[PDB]
């Protein structure tokens, strides 16, 4: 396997894997050592249903978009990412790269509205068992917004052929559906 | 009356240090990046301010400059990755005391702040 | 910035392997937790916080072919388990990546064709920094059982090109090779 | 007197799953390898088999074949990575038992090999 600079790559992206399995097991041997057993157990599980949704992502046969919610955290943002699949694994792939884009653009338009002194999380949420249409995105965020202005475009027109179902936006949170056919 | 910064973006560890030393008699301050961080220490004047050097967002090594642009007396202990050498060295080279790299264990963190501030 | 069309590939098939070997590794704490073996624990979790740090060791070497062979060694197909350390705080060895893992590949392969399948064969590398002369010297500290030790009679009797193979032993469940580089 | 074979290439994975099943009146068998687990198949004629299919060296799917290919009446729990599913269907049609992806509540495996050991 090779090409030095990919190799590179992929070394550096297994480092940041790494760190966060270090917190993790800070985390473990923090309240391992304050003696609150029934917590470590509690994170443990939280940690083996996080890495059961990246899995399944990592089935969905849409890796350009696995790639992004996989790196997301290691790159420079103003917000953390938590995903998560609803639904039983399906192939998406000819659905790939609509996702990945569209995710591109909800991203920044986030990253472009979103205060730098809250502490931003976004979940997003991919449905694979939708009885009326074939994929529906959820995306519940919490913080605090400098530029709300910013999601006025798409909110009163909207992206591409995707129907925005709901895009609701308070003080600190925003909530949108978005659903695909 | 001894006041202690804790500045991780990740809540659970940095509920863990608190109750850590919201045990040994010192009042402590939270935050989840840089821009909260100099706040506090601008306006409530941490003693001893332990942060987190990979917070996305935040250049820890440049809110380590500023955290001493605003009172260089300040006292702060930087929580590393291991293998950082270069990241702590220009910090140490800014003005830090000394560097522990995660999973630390939770002992001599209390213990080292302890010898550093004593209340 | 769109990525790589490959490395979008490699990542989510490495990340699935590491992400296994972490689950194994909260099997083996949450098992004992139960179990309240409760301190044995702590010396489980240090045991992988080392792991890690030569991981990270490994990494800084500026040895990105190297590293990645010894990061997924185990996830390939060999019969022989690889642990690596990396002994006195790093150096800048990016002329010896190549040769190291040119030359690492065919040894591994040796091992692969030379140990038996029934035993638990175990292969620790150590790259050693810190010694008077030899910018870097690796060691070779291997145990479990040879089906054809005599795989390995040839570079033993004509060695591998500018390296100096000092010491390079095969008993009968063990293999101690010295390999210096200056 | 109930015989249980232990194959996973970890140390732990298998001191554990042992300093379990000892603790509930069986006989262990450990194994590191397809080939020393054949064996142990072969001379012990165990129970049930805790096999692990992620184990380098030998495919998991191979030594399921060879593991009935000795008794066809042998009984196996396969231990599986999450989301293997292609996996699970396959094994099954081998004649195995059920499946536990890591990591397991050591509690649902003890009721298993439980539901699965015959009269
Ligand atoms: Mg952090
Ligand atoms: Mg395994």
């Amino acid at each position: 396997i090779s090409d030095t600079a990919l190799t590179n790559e992929l070394i550096h992206l297994l480092g940041h894997s790494r760190h966060d399995w270090m917190n993790k097991l800070q985390l473990i041997k923090g309240n391992l050592s304050l003696q609150k057993y029934d917590r470590v157990f509690e994170m443990i599980e939280e940690m083996v249903i996080d890495a059961k949704h990246e899995s399944k992502l990592s089935n969905l046969k849409t890796p350009h978009l696995a790639f992004d919610f996989l790196t997301f955290n290691w790159k420079t943002h103003y917000m953390t990412l938590e995903y998560e699949v609803l639904g039983e694994i399906k192939d998406l792939s000819a659905y790939d790269q609509k996702l990945a884009k569209l995710m591109r653009k909800l991203f920044h338009l986030f990253d472009q509205a979103v205060s730098r002194e809250s502490e931003n999380h976004l979940t997003v949420s991919l449905q694979t068992d939708h009885p009326d249409r074939q994929l529906i995105l959820y995306l519940d965020f919490h913080g605090a917004f400098a530029d709300p202005s910013a999601f006025d475009d798409i909110r009163q027109n909207g992206y591409e052929d995707v129907d925005i179902m709901r895009f609701e936006i308070t003080s600190h949170e925003c909530l949108i559906e978005i659903g695909l056919d | 009356n001894e006041k202690i910064l804790i500045v991780d973006d990740q809540s659970g560890i940095r509920i863990l240090l608190n109750e850590v030393f919201n045990k040994e008699g010192y009042q402590t301050f939270q935050a989840a990046n840089g821009l909260q961080a100099l706040d506090i220490v601008t306006k409530e004047r941490p003693d001893l301010v332990l942060l987190d050097m990979k917070i996305p967002g935040m250049d820890g090594i440049e809110i380590l400059k500023r955290m001493k642009v605003i009172d260089e007396n300040i006292r702060v202990i930087i929580m590393t990755a291991y293998g950082e050498l270069d990241m702590i060295q220009e910090s140490k080279e800014l003005g830090a005391l000394t560097h522990f790299a995660k999973p630390f264990d939770i002992d001599e963190i209390r213990d080292a702040v302890k010898k550093y501030l004593p209340l």
